[PDB]
């Protein structure tokens, strides 16, 4: 038989800066919201959920200094924990 | 590779403690993960996004660690995107896949990203609802109850953001 599911759902954003700012890049090392979330997925991937994980590159980014930006997960409508298991 | 490797030890505590509030990922052996990377560098009005290709080279690499097949695109529009994303939503991997990366990098404004035709005189952005409308469970069933994670690099207007205090 048919059921109903949610229209949207298992969703979330991560946004490279906040509405009306703008974000940081580097003519020879690119973006910086980018390799920041790299530099944190390779080490963290394996302890904690995606959701964690942008937080903590959102705290990386708590001391301003010139090029300040504060990114943010926006439509977040995971309802469980994301692990990547790598090497799984 | 470069990513730190989980153990069978935390792979089993973590998916011991978490159990029924984790996502449920398919076996290493039969899932085929799809990841799509959208990044314009060169544009037809706007200063071209120089630097985008260690971007490009950074994300690629990383998703396809995690275990993901990364199909980069490259200087699209509004509509090529709109209509990039469609052709996503369909591929066939994935019913056979636990989730899905999306990757968004190009100049931006309020209201969007910014396709490489975009100028002021003529508008060429790609509203976020938008990428959220494609891969819904109408447009995207087969992602349906599985996770989507939307990482975007863009501008969201011109203010530097910061406000000055006095300590
Ligand atoms: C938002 O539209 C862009 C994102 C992007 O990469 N594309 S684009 C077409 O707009 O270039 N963000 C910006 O352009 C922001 C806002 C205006 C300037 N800008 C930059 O990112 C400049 N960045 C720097 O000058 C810079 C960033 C980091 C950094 C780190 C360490 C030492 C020196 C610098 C310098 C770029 C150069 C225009």
């Amino acid at each position: 038989a048919i059921k109903k599911a949610h229209i949207e759902k298992d969703f979330i954003a991560f946004c490279s800066s906040t509405p009306d700012n703008v974000s940081w890049r580097h003519p020879t090392m690119g973006s910086v919201f980018i390799g920041r979330l790299i530099e944190h997925m390779q080490e963290y991937a394996c302890s904690c959920d995606v959701e964690e994980i942008f937080r903590k590159v959102r705290f990386s980014f708590e001391q301003p200094d010139g090029r300040a930006q504060m990114p943010t997960t926006e439509r977040v409508t995971l309802t469980r924990c994301f692990y990547l298991f790598p090497g799984h | 590779g470069n990513v730190k490797l989980c153990s069978l030890e935390e792979a089993q505590r973590i998916w011991k403690q978490k159990s029924a509030e984790i996502y449920p990922i398919m076996d290493k052996s039969s899932r085929t993960r799809l990841a799509l990377i959208i990044c314009n560098e060169e544009f037809d009005s706007i200063p071209r996004r120089t630097g985008a290709e260690v971007d490009i080279t950074g994300m690629t690499m990383l998703l396809q660690n995690l275990g993901y097949s990364v199909d980069v695109k490259k200087n699209l529009t509004a509509s090529d995107m709109t209509t990039e994303l469609e052709a996503f939503a369909h591929r066939p991997e994935h019913k056979t896949s636990d989730s899905t990366f999306l990757v968004f990098m190009s100049h931006g404004i309020r209201e969007g990203i910014c396709g490489k035709k975009h100028s002021e005189q003529v508008p060429d952005i790609l509203q976020l609802n938008a990428i959220f409308n494609m891969l819904n469970t109408k447009n995207c069933p087969s992602l349906k109850d599985k996770p989507k994670v939307i990482i975007i690099q863009a501008c969201r207007g011109d203010s530097p953001g910061v406000v000055w205090f006095k300590d």
